[PDB]
């Protein structure tokens, strides 16, 4: 089947207001840098963002210019017409609105406090859903902590529900309204509600897993923000899901999270699939179309894992942008971030960068020798790893943050396409390298491994393999005399 | 993020 590919549209709310097709210092990415080739190299389009108000329902931002938006919002239903299989999904929350100090988050969590408020908001949901001609729903609640689960769950199931209520209503069989949420891509974030993954992408089309961020000004040092694989030469992490309210074992804690671990992409999408419940086909691969930079680092090592003086606090203080040729960081006032447009555009100048390579975590960095700064991101050749990866793991699709940010020609959107669908494309040659795996074993990715059925009765020795339940097992410890599942001596290891 | 995003 087809590979979702599914790129988050984000335009601020005063774009929106002012919003036009002509000025790209008024709006840099209008719709119509969507051409019909584009719309066919897409699955799905998240509009970005909707809000939950204080009526606890999804509405937009009180300061939206409603016409301006339906204006927007058709424009990008229009595009339907050149692809049948596209769909144009409208996705609630985003950091700004939903994070723990967000300027709406007590909506988010009071809205799926009670099946009346979630009643109410999966209702609104669908409202606005075929109110402005959107495909489907997306939530994207950055991130609903371990109590608020249960009624996070319970709205997702309630929204299923009328989804298909509605899908049939309206006929769609062909392509069925959708409900996917963006999950956490890093062990900490997801740790709030990971012992649930389960219970949360059942009623779920798929999961995005935001698997970038996970390096940036915040942290001590430098360092790739979605490295597919492990550098050893790179910091590690504590392993935050060893402490999940999962019931299990040391024994099963310490085999399914070893800690501390390279938080890589491949790691998040390994820590998904390690649970029972959870199919590698609804998981889709998120990947930037942005880089992080860091100034005051040292070379050595082309600027990375070193030390650096990147203010880390958010709303960059001073008006002292460092990030040389990036124009687009003066005009968003922060030099710690810049679309893959602008890199480009900073490469090809003579601004002093030097595009270098990592072949353990297979992505590209900007090292400028001068001033001292270095720039994670990712490119088309990068997205050859993640997208050979996506086919041979069996994932969903990939996903993307965000449209606005790829460059006029739409290159990232088309590498993207081209290694699911280029029939003159063949990357069984491309090798994945020898970068760090995440090696965590969890029920819902035993190995099969074959062993002779426990014999009632009997008495085993230390180490010893046997088969019982459809499942293979080993001993803990010495002198075992009791059965799989009923004595704690013994390990499950491995299926069939 | 992680507040500018």
């Amino acid at each position: 089947t087809r590979k979702a590919v599914i790129g988050y549209y984000f335009i601020p709310t005063n774009q929106i207001n002012n919003y036009t097709e002509t000025d790209t210092s008024v709006v840099p990415f209008p719709v119509s840098n969507i051409t019909p080739a584009k719309a066919k190299q897409l699955t799905h389009i998240n509009f970005s963002f909707l809000d939950i108000n204080s009526n606890l329902e999804c509405a937009w931002d009180p300061a939206t210019n409603d016409a301006k938006a339906r204006d927007v919002v058709n424009r990008l239903t229009a595009l339907k017409a050149h692809n049948p299989s596209l769909r144009i999904m409208f996705s609630i929350g985003g950091w700004y609105y939903s994070n723990d100090l967000g300027v709406s988050h007590a909506n988010y969590v009071n809205a799926v406090k009670t099946p009346a408020s979630r009643t109410k908001f999966a209702q609104s949901c669908v409202r606005i859903m075929k109110d402005y001609g959107f495909d489907g729903v997306d939530i994207d609640w950055e991130y609903p902590q371990a109590a608020e689960v249960d009624g996070f769950i319970a709205a997702l199931q309630e929204i299923r529900t009328l989804l298909n209520q509605q899908t049939i209503t309206d006929g769609r069989q062909a392509l069925p309204y959708q409900l996917t949420i963006a999950g956490a891509g890093g062990a900490f974030f997801l740790s709030r509600y990971y012992s649930k993954l389960a219970q949360i992408v059942a009623p779920l089309d798929y999961i995005n897993l935001m698997t970038y961020d996970l390096a940036g000004p915040w942290e001590k040092v430098t360092n790739h923000q979605a490295a597919l694989f492990g550098d050893a030469a790179g910091p590690t992490f504590y392993n935050a899901l060893r402490e999940a309210n999962l019931g299990w074992s040391w024994e099963e804690l310490t085999r399914a999270f070893p800690s501390p671990f390279s938080l890589t992409v491949d790691a998040a999408v390994q820590q998904h699939l390690m649970m029972e419940g959870v199919p590698s086909a609804k998981i889709v691969m998120g990947v930037p179309f942005y880089g992080r930079a860091f100034k005051g680092v040292s070379g050595g090592n082309g600027g990375q894992y070193s030390s650096h003086s990147t203010p880390g606090e958010d709303p960059y203080p001073s008006t002292d942008y460092w990030l040389v040729g990036c124009e687009e960081c003066v005009r968003d006032k922060d030099p710690r971030i810049a679309s893959y447009r602008q890199l480009e555009q900073m490469l090809q100048g003579n601004y002093g960068y030097q595009r270098l390579w990592n072949d353990k975590t297979k992505t590209p960095y900007l090292y400028h020798a001068q001033n001292g700064l270095f720039v994670t991101y990712d490119d088309a050749e990068s997205f050859k790893y993640k997208a050979k990866y996506i086919k041979q793991q069996q994932l969903g699709g990939v996903m993307f943050w965000h449209l606005g940010q790829d460059n006029r020609n739409g290159d990232l959107l088309a590498a993207l396409d081209r290694y699911f669908n280029a029939a003159d494309y063949d990357d069984s040659q491309l090798d994945m390298g020898t970068g760090l795996r995440y090696t965590g074993v969890g029920p819902g990715n035993l190995p099969i491994m074959t062993a002779p059925a426990y014999v009632p009765g009997t008495t085993y020795a230390q180490g010893a393999l046997v088969s019982y339940q459809g499942y293979v097992w080993q001993t803990k410890w010495g002198y075992i005399t009791s059965a799989p599942g009923s004595d704690s001596a013994w390990l499950k290891v491995g299926r069939v | 993020r992680f507040x500018x995003x």
